[PDB]
């Protein structure tokens, strides 16, 4: 599976998150952490538009940077979990 | 009434997207709940707000940025004898009862880009507001946000939103389920009774 900004939210659901309880704690908890970190990063991606100290162009730079790092985190969680067995 | 940053489906009407927090309907549902269960601790007597009382606080969260319990006290004309249930601190009546953050964020954005006036009605369809929130909560890139907008909103006012607003968190009830619940609660009914009335 490939994660995108459009695929995001549609894949970072509490239902897929629940499918990770199946794994042992030493396999579950880390993948859960990446999952959570991606959710928090995407959610606050446009927070820079609210800040005025930054320039709108410089804010759009973090946006692209945040969204990419977020889908990067989710992809690792998905891929690490699939190798551990759980399908999505 | 609760919040969560991850996406889900409505508990009542499955296969529907949990509504974003920053939507007029969800924001109203949150405000409707708090005013509907708010109670007055007078002497050794608990009391519900009466119909006219609620009316004097109904549209105020839209008009002013926040509604502190202190503002509601002056608005209601409550004697110092009466107090607010649930409220804990030195200055706690300064705590915000409701904010309606999405409404005042969209308004501030439009009036920031000079496409709206201050102290003025946020001239927007409610379903519009909703999808503005729904989109800014499900997408973060300017590309994906704009594409979902699908010119439902003027190009001038979309540049404004994509320049100053940012949304997160959902509300555990679908926008559709709310749509059948939120009129009933405007009639004074509580979530507890209204949910069973429509679905249960």
């Amino acid at each position: 599976m490939k994660i995108t900004s459009s695929n995001f939210a549609t894949i970072a659901t509490s239902e897929n998150f629940a499918k990770l309880s199946v794994l042992p704690k030493n396999h579950r908890e880390p993948i859960k952490g990446l999952f959570k970190s991606a959710v928090e990063q995407f959610s606050s991606a446009r927070d820079f538009f609210k800040n005025e100290n930054y320039s709108k162009e410089l804010a759009e730079k973090f946006n692209k940077e945040a969204v990419n790092e977020a889908v990067e985190k989710l992809q690792k969680a998905i891929d690490l979990a699939e190798k551990q067995g759980i399908q999505f | 009434d609760a919040v969560q940053k991850m996406l889900g489906h409505c508990t009542f009407e499955p296969a529907e997207p949990k509504a974003a927090k920053n939507t007029y309907t969800a924001e109203r549902f949150i405000w409707l709940t708090k005013l509907n269960n708010l109670r007055i601790l007078e002497q050794g007597s608990e009391r519900p707000l009466t119909d006219t009382e609620r009316a004097t606080l109904m549209d105020e969260p839209y008009r002013k940025s926040k509604l502190t319990y202190a503002q509601a006290r002056k608005l209601l004309g409550l004697e110092d004898t009466a107090f607010f249930k649930g409220l804990r601190k030195d200055n706690a009546e300064a705590s915000t009862l409701m904010e309606m953050k999405a409404y005042h964020a969209i308004s501030r954005a439009l009036e920031k880009e000079g496409l709206k006036d201050k102290k003025s009605p946020l001239n927007l369809s409610p379903e519009l507001q909703d999808e503005i929130g729904t989109a800014f909560s499900l997408f973060k890139t300017d590309e994906d946000i704009t594409g979902r907008l699908k010119d439902r909103i003027q190009p001038e006012i979309l540049e404004a939103l994509l320049k100053h607003i940012s949304f997160d968190k959902f509300v555990q009830i679908s926008l559709k389920a709310l749509r059948r619940i939120v009129p009933l609660m405007e009639q004074g009914k509580r979530y507890d009774e209204a949910c069973a009335e429509i679905y249960g």
